[PDB]
């Protein structure tokens, strides 16, 4: 009955709001109790990136290999650059991708439950 | 990135001092002229298809036992030594290859098993298409999830690494358009569009399952859906061969398995879902259970399914700080030395404010104790309102002193350092 | 207050999580305090 | 269409890019870096300079390019006029 | 019934950049703020310890700088006084050169 | 030697120290040495109590 | 078993302590193996990887010490879950493949062989 | 009609923003029984020192505000409808704050002087803040964000705050 | 006052133990000689506050 | 006073090699051209090596 | 994978290399020693070691 | 007598808490007043509003404002009847002899 705004101009329903506010309070709370959601946890990703770097890099050197050549290796963040000063500097993009080993892996929040 | 232009510009600046000096690094003719050569470069290279020749593969090669580490090196009885180096992997060969061809195909007819399992989010979505829009939307977005699990694990068991290594180097990217994606997919899901399906909302089903299995998406019930029927740790893993045939048809029959079962099941599960009832949802709730109507279940299981992909969707929020994902894409190492720079040698404050609330000790001082400020009460820390009294560390990262750890985080120590916000007061709103 | 703190009928939710969490251990790695202080003194013996 | 040009945002990315194209026109070498900066700075030819000292020798040029274009077209117009009694600040 | 595909990836992105803006432009104001809190806070200072001569003087030396930036920038002429102060801060490399004693 | 030629780092290992660099590295320095501390008091008596 | 709230306490005081730790592990070769995180330590040993005896280390330690003499690393990585998976790897695939590895090469002496596979339930 | 209904441009959305940032200085005060644990919304402890300077100048800004807005703003029918909207939504967003600041004020000691006050503590952040992003994210887009027993509300004040007084 | 009209001198100030080694030391507790460590910085000092680290540092 | 710790720390708006050059002390500089009488607005403070 | 010091190791063979023989062996005598360390036994055998210091401590 | 100031403190406290209800339910027009719930509040509350309608009209005569009026003065005036010193940290008398106390 009353205005509710020109519905040219999308709205959003209020089943959206509680689903979000439901979902974020959800996940908070799996976050907090990894050993409670029906006997499991909540993962972010099935395989961490580097495993999956190793796997394919192990079967490509196995293949090339085989095929009678020198195996190369694929290194995540890029190539070396062509400098005559410092090592770090030559290898940045490499080094730059495994400083973040712990962040990309490790959640934030502490793991265990304290207080409970 | 940002942060190597900005070293290379520092490094250019150093390098003028003996030609022709400059007033200081903020100059505005040496940064106007820097940013437009930077931004020139950038579109060259990105129009000229240079970017093609860059360099993603070294060789390696190992060093002689003169150049390597010879203090390692140590001789044992005189007759062995330390410097290990065995043929990588020989094995003795079966009595007919047919027969390990053959186990390797039951081996990933099996193992096809747990890439099926209803634990994920386009499992979530298939079976939402499944109960919501007909036979024909869930069959195609369990193809579309099929055919996306079938190239990923095909490109990383046969070492397509030229597709593989670079799509995983955009870190950031990858969570983004999962993000993208699944914002799209509610929202549509919301607006409850339905009509009959043509051609072009099929391939629209199909092709968001295929984008949506090649990015991270959260998942229940690990370690069930990671097990495989052999001696490794994943389905991933490839297997021992001795020559480049041999080689090719293994990971074949292994593949040609995989996908032989998924394809079995998903035909199963599309039979299935025809055999007893279309939605025997419905029929197995009344059985079990008072029904209260068909348009209250719909609403009822369409409020759920989105409840759902909203958890899935933002799942990934508090798992990650803002140091890996704002932080990380500019070029910065975590522990940057950019963070700590002061502004000037006599001024402690820091130079980038933008990311002054990253790694900061329990006893840095506070900033809103400034003269003529009047913040917020902070009743919390009242008896230690000089210093940051919380502790907000992560990982291994962690400092204490004359702040330990029982008082920040332990206890009734922590409970009765913070006794002020239990404190009643006078006030009066109106008189 | 302290020791109002920790008084048994404030800390259920601890007791109930605690407890659930340690009946996670096999069975047999339970000690008591004479066994616990029997195998110290076994280790230093037999180190010296 | 004036569709387009009737938005702000348009307006603001036209002009960013028609300042970065005039920036560009104007500071931009070409031929300057063997004849005059790389001879200077390094006494070398660009070609056997490595790839991170011919874009310091580019960068010298566009400089020293930036610092004539501003000497010999926008600071003799606005100086022609003398010191017009040079305002300061009275606190 | 069902809208062209290219349709669809046209909304998103003109939802997504118009969203990026703004959310930028705030960003930009809330930067803006926090860099410039003490200057607004001394200002606040001076009024109320009962000098509001002083805190005009601080605004209009304040656009007076401007205006000198204005001057010394855009057009060519110099200032009095800049020899003057152009001698009062140095580099540290020049420091290294003149006054650092050779045995450190 | 990734080149065929053999390329020798200049910067990245530092063998020597001033006063500027002293400061930007004070404290990332596994050891101090006399010739810079001696001209600071408290230091120097430290050194030769 | 009746523990007292001295007991309580103490475990809750340990696990607040633990909470943050990342723990490494050693192999056969003794080699450190790893950046591991509580959930990369619980996929290790649903994957039949490491067990009990794996010469573990954390935050709270001096030396490395096998995993079960630790005081609290068994009950945090043994959830349900963790207990029905590696019972299923033990039982259906390690298990089988001892077996027929042992048929194959006579180098593992009958006599002689190893009862690992047996208690990796536990 | 000749009520203006046309989008909101970037100035109203602007103005929006920063009146939805009266309810985080509100609550403010108790983030830190949040971000204790999650560490990841640190950022949210530092972000509003700004506003709560500007906020808390005057004893009396709030009430100041809100006549300026509801009188200013929401009863002129010339502005068009979304930035009144969400003005009326900002308002409401405090004035919740301000309820749940009054409930806190009446706890038991003995729900004081429990761990249960954090947690509560943590929710009085917690929730607060969602509801700003919710609506921060249906403000730099000109769409209506509809929360439950508050946008009817809303809808029914826009209009008793046209013909007033005519 | 116990707080604001006395100062600790110079010479009087409590200090950490130092115990070098610790191998020759009285032992309060006859079966645990670790427990005698605990006013000094030994490496095995019982419960230091900080928890000994992993340390993989490269110098310039 | 909280603690200083030693941790060597990686590279920031320049290569690790070298350090800011060009950063701004506040110290006076000196003109080879007497001057007899003018205040250089900020002491030199400890005038001896 | 027979370096995984867990079941998965037995699984699979060694590259049958005497010094990495060798060396395997020392590795696991180093991780016997810091294990018996550890772990006794309820009821000792006569004639070990841990019997007579059961014996010594009952005498004690 | 203690039982007495205890007794009327918590009969003030319920009946803001009955006020503050109301002023809650002012912004919901739907709700009807024949419900239980709602007709013994009403009840309840009726006639000390009921004064503040006749003592104070509304400011434009669209807007109504009458229990807010109430419930601020009911709060400052409970406020008045606070005990002298509330425990909790007051009755410490802070730390030490101080400035506030
Ligand atoms: C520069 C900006 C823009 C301009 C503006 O803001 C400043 O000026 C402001 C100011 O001008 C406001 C007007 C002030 C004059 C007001 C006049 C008022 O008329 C009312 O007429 C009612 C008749 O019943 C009232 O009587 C009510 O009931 C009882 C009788 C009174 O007693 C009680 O008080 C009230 C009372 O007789 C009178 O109050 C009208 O209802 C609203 C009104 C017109 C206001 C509308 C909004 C404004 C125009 C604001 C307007 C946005
Ligand atoms: C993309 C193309 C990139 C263009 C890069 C040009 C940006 C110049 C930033 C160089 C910073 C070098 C440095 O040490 O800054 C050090 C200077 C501080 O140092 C002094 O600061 C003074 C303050 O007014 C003046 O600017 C002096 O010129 C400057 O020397 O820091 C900054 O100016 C902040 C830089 C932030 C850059 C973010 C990009
Ligand atoms: C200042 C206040 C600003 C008000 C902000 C209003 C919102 C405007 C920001 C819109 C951008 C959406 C942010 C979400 C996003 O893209 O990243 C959330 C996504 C995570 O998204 C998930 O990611 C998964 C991979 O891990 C998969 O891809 C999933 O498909 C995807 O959903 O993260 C990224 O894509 C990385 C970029 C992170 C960019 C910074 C995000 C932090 C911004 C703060 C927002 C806080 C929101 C709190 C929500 C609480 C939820 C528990
Ligand atoms: C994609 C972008 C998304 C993120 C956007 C944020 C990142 C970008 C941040 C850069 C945006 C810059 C915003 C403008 C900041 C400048 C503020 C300012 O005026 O300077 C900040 C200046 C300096 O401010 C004060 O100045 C004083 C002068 O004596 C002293 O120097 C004080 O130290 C100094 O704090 O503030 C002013 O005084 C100007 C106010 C005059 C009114
Ligand atoms: C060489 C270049 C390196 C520069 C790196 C730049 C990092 C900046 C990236 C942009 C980050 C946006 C933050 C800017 C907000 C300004 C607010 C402010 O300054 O607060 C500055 C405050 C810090 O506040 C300071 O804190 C200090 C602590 O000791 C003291 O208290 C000081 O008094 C106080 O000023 O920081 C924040 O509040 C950060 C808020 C971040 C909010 C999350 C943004 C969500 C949206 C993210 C989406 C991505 C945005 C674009 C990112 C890409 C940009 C290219
Ligand atoms: C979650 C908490 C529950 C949701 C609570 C939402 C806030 C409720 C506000 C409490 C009433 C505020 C007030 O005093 O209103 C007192 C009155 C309530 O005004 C009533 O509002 C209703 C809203 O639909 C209708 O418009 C009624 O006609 C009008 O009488 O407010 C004013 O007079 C103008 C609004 C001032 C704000
Ligand atoms: C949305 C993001 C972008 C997604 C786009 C998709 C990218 C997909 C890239 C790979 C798709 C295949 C391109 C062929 C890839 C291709 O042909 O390989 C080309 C590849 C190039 O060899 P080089 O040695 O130059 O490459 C080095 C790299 O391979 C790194 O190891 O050669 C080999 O790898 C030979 C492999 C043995 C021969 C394999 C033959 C068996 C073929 C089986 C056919 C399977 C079909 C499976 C489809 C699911
Ligand atoms: C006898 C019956 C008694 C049972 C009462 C059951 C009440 C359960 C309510 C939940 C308890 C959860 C248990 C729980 O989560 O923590 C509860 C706990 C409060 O401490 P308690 O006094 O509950 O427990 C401490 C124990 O030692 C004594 O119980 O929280 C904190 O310590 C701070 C947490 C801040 C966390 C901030 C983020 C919160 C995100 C999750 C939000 C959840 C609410 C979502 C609403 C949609
Ligand atoms: C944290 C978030 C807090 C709020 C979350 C609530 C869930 C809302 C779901 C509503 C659904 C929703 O938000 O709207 C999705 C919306 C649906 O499309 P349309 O509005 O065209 O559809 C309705 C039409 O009929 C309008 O006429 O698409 C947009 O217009 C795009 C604008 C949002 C685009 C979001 C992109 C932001 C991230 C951009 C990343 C950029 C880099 C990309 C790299 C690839
Ligand atoms: C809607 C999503 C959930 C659908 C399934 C419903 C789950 C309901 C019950 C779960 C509680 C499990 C913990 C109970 C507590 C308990 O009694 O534990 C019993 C059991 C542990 O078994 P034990 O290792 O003691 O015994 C295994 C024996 O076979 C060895 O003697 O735990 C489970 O069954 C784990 C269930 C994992 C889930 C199994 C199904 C996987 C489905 C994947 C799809
Ligand atoms: C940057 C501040 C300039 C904002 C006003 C200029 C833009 C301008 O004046 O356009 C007029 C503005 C919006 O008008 P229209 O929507 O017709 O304008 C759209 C076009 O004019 C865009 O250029 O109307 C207002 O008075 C709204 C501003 C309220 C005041 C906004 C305050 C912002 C917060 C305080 C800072
Ligand atoms: C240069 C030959 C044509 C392109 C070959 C496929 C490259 C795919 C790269 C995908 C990276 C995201
Ligand atoms: C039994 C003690 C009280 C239990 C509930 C207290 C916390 C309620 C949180 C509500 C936040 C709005």
């Amino acid at each position: 009955n009353v205005y509710k705004g020109p519905a040219s101009i999308p709205h959003a329903s209020a089943e959206v709001f509680g689903a979000f506010f439901l979902a974020t309070n959800t996940a908070l709370l799996a976050h907090m109790f990894p050993g409670k959601l029906f006997g499991s946890e909540l993962h972010v990703r099935k395989w961490d990136p580097d495993y999956l770097a190793s796997c394919c890099n192990e079967q490509g050197m196995r293949r090339e290999a085989l095929s009678g050549k020198k195996p190369n290796l694929w290194l995540l963040g890029g190539g070396p650059r062509l400098v005559n000063d410092s090592w770090e500097r030559m290898w940045w993009n490499n080094l730059h991708w495994k400083r973040w080993k712990v962040p990309r892996t490790g959640p934030a929040f502490p793991q265990d439950m304290y207080w409970q | 990135s940002l942060v190597t232009s900005v070293k290379d510009y520092v490094e250019i600046t150093h390098k003028l001092i003996e030609i022709e000096p400059l007033k200081n690094y903020t100059e505005f003719g040496a940064v106007f002229t820097y940013f437009i050569f930077s931004i020139g470069e950038f579109f060259k290279n990105f129009f000229s298809f240079s970017f093609l020749n860059n360099i993603w593969s070294i060789p390696i090669i190992i060093p002689d036992i003169a150049s390597a580490m010879i203090s390692e090196v140590s001789v044992l009885d005189g007759y062995f030594h330390n410097a290990f180096t065995f043929l990588e992997t020989s094995v003795n060969t079966t009595t007919n290859p047919s027969l390990v061809i053959f186990e390797k195909f039951v081996i990933g007819i099996i193992n096809s098993l747990f890439l099926i399992l209803p634990t994920s989010t386009s499992h979530l979505i298939t079976l939402r298409r499944f109960v919501m829009q007909g036979l024909e939307a869930g069959y195609m977005a369990g193809l579309g999830t099929l055919a996306g699990n079938f190239l990923w694990l095909a490109s990383i068991i046969l070492g397509w690494r030229f597709f593989v290594i670079p799509w995983l180097s955009l870190d950031i990217f990858r969570y983004l358009l999962g993000f993208v994606l699944l914002v799209k997919y509610i929202w549509d899901s919301s607006k409850e569009r339905r009509m009959a399906l043509e051609d072009l909302s099929k391939w629209k089903i199909f092709l968001l399952n295929f984008l949506l299995a090649l990015t991270e998406q959260s998942c229940i019930y690990p370690f069930i859906s990671n097990l495989s029927f052999g001696p490794d740790a994943s389905i991933l893993e490839g297997f021992p061969v001795d020559n480049y045939p041999q080689f090719l048809l293994i990971h074949g029959a292994y593949l040609l398995g995989i996908l032989f079962g998924s394809f079995s099941l998903l035909q199963f599960t599309c039979w299935f879902w025809e055999n007893p009832a279309f939605s025997i949802y419905l029929w197995i709730t009344t059985k079990s259970s008072l029904k209260i109507s068909t348009s209250s279940y719909y609403k009822i299981l369409n409020f759920t399914f989105l409840y759902a992909t909203m958890l899935c969707a933002i799942a990934s929020i508090p798992y990650y700080g803002l140091d890996y994902t704002i932080t990380n894409p500019i070029g910065l190492v975590p522990q940057d030395r950019i963070l700590n720079q002061k502004k000037s040698q006599s001024d402690p404050d820091k130079l980038i404010t933008e990311t002054a609330f990253l790694n900061l000790n329990p006893t840095d001082k506070n900033s809103r104790i400034r003269d003529g400020v009047h913040a917020r009460r902070e009743r919390w820390k009242q008896r230690l309102i000089k210093y940051q009294a919380f502790d907000a560390s992560t990982y291994d990262q962690g400092v204490y002193d004359f702040l330990t750890i029982e008082d920040l985080n332990y206890g009734f120590d922590r409970f009765w350092l913070r006794r002020k916000m239990r404190n009643h007061q006078i006030r009066f709103r109106l008189f | 207050l302290q020791h109002w703190y920790y008084t048994p009928f404030n800390r259920l939710l601890m007791k109930f999580d605690v407890d659930a969490f340690i009946n996670r251990q096999p069975k047999s790695h339970f000690l008591t305090k004479n066994e616990e202080r029997a195998l110290h003194i076994r280790r230093f013996l037999l180190s010296e | 269409l004036s569709g387009l040009l009737g938005d702000i945002g348009v307006k603001c990315t036209l002009a960013f890019a028609g300042t970065v194209a005039a920036g560009a026109a104007i500071v931009v070498p070409s031929g300057k870096q063997v004849e005059a900066a790389s001879l200077d700075i390094y006494g070398r030819p660009p070609s056997q300079l490595l790839p991170n000292e011919r874009r310091a020798a580019e960068f010298a040029a566009g400089h020293r390019r930036w610092k004539g274009f501003v000497d010999n077209s926008i600071y003799s117009w606005t100086r022609t006029l003398p010191g017009h009694d040079n305002p300061i600040v009275n606190p | 019934g069902e809208e062209p595909i290219q349709d669809e990836l046209l909304k998103l992105l003109r939802g997504g950049w118009v969203l990026l803006s703004n959310l930028a432009l705030f960003l930009v104001f809330s930067s803006f703020l926090h860099r410039s809190l003490n200057w607004f806070v001394q200002t606040e200072l001076l009024v109320a310890v009962g000098a509001p001569q002083q805190a005009g003087e601080r605004v209009v030396g304040k656009f007076f700088e401007a205006i000198e930036w204005v001057e010394r920038n855009i057009l060519g002429w110099k200032l009095p006084g800049d020899e003057e102060a152009e001698d009062a801060t140095s580099k540290v490399y020049e420091v290294l050169q003149n006054y650092t004693p050779a045995e450190a | 030697n990734n080149n065929p030629q053999e390329i020798n780092f200049t910067n990245p290992p530092i063998q020597g120290l001033n006063e500027g660099s002293f400061l930007y590295w004070q404290t990332e320095m596994p050891f101090n040495s006399y010739n810079i501390d001696q001209f600071i008091t408290t230091n120097q008596s430290f050194y030769a109590p | 078993i009746v523990l007292s709230p001295y007991q309580y306490e103490m475990i809750n005081y340990q696990r607040m302590l633990m909470r943050k730790n990342i723990w490494y592990y050693r192999d056969r070769m003794n080699v450190p193996r790893g950046p591991c995180p509580l959930h990369v330590v619980k996929e290790a040993w649903v994957s039949g990887i490491v067990d009990e005896n794996t010469l573990f280390w954390g935050h709270g330690l001096y030396d490395w010490l096998p995993a079960k003499n630790i005081k609290l690393l068994l009950p945090m990585v043994r959830t349900p879950e963790v207990r029905f998976a590696t019972w299923i790897k033990r039982t259906f695939s390690l298990k089988p493949s001892l077996n027929r590895i042992r048929e194959q090469r006579k180098e593992h002496r009958d006599p002689q062989e190893a009862s690992l596979q047996v208690e990796l339930m536990r | 009609f000749g009520r203006n209904e046309g989008p909101m441009t970037w100035p109203w959305k602007l103005m929006c923003a920063i009146l939805y940032m009266l309810p985080w200085v509100d609550v403010t005060e108790k983030t830190v029984y949040f971000v204790e644990r999650f560490p990841a919304f640190v950022w949210t402890e530092y972000f509003s020192e700004p506003f709560e300077h500007w906020y808390n100048i005057h004893e009396y800004a709030p009430l100041f505000i809100f006549f300026a807005t509801y009188l200013g703003i929401v009863r002129n029918k010339k502005i068009p409808h979304v930035a009144r909207y969400h003005v009326m939504m900002g308002v409401m967003l405090d004035i919740v704050a301000m309820i749940l600041i009054v409930t806190e004020e009446n706890l038991p000691t003995g729900v004081l002087w429990t761990p249960w006050s954090d947690l509560f503590y943590a929710l009085m952040f917690w929730f607060i803040f969602l509801l700003v992003i919710y609506c921060l994210f249906f403000c730099f887009l000109g769409w209506y964000c509809e929360i439950p027993l508050i946008s009817e509300g809303v809808y029914l004040q826009i209009e008793q705050a046209e013909q007033l007084g005519q | 006052d116990e707080f604001e009209s006395d100062e600790d001198n110079t010479e009087s100030e409590w200090a950490p133990e130092y115990v070098g080694a610790g191998l020759g030391l009285v032992a309060e507790d006859p079966l645990n000689p670790q427990y005698s460590l605990r006013h000094s910085n030994h490496p095995l000092a019982p419960f230091p506050g900080e928890p000994l680290k992993w340390a993989s540092y490269v110098y310039p | 006073k909280p603690l200083q710790r030693y941790i060597p720390q990686n590279g920031g708006f320049t290569w690790p090699g070298d350090y800011l050059r060009l950063e701004i002390v506040e110290m006076p500089k000196l003109k080879s051209i007497n001057i007899k009488k003018t205040s250089l607005k900020q002491k030199i403070n400890v005038q001896p090596v | 994978k027979f370096m995984a010091p867990g079941p998965l190791g037995l699984c699979h063979a060694v590259p049958d290399d005497p010094s990495l023989r060798q060396e395997m062996a020392k590795v696991a005598h180093n991780y016997a020693a810091i294990y018996r360390m550890y772990n006794f036994d309820w009821d000792p055998e006569p004639g070990t070691v841990q019997y007579k210091i059961d014996q010594r401590i009952r005498r004690a | 007598a203690r039982t007495f100031e205890r007794a009327a403190f918590g009969f003030a406290k319920m009946y803001l808490f009955c006020l503050f209800m109301r002023v809650l339910l002012s912004w919901f027009p739907s709700i009807d007043w024949n419900s239980q719930p709602w007709a013994f509040l009403r009840l309840i509350t009726e006639p000390y509003l009921q004064i503040y309608r006749g003592i104070l009209p509304p400011l434009f005569g669209q807007l109504d404002f009458t229990p807010l009026f109430g419930f601020l003065i009911l709060q400052d005036v409970v406020e008045l009847m606070s005990p002298v010193y509330t425990l909790g940290h007051a009755k410490d008398t802070s730390m030490f002899w101080t400035t506030t106390d």
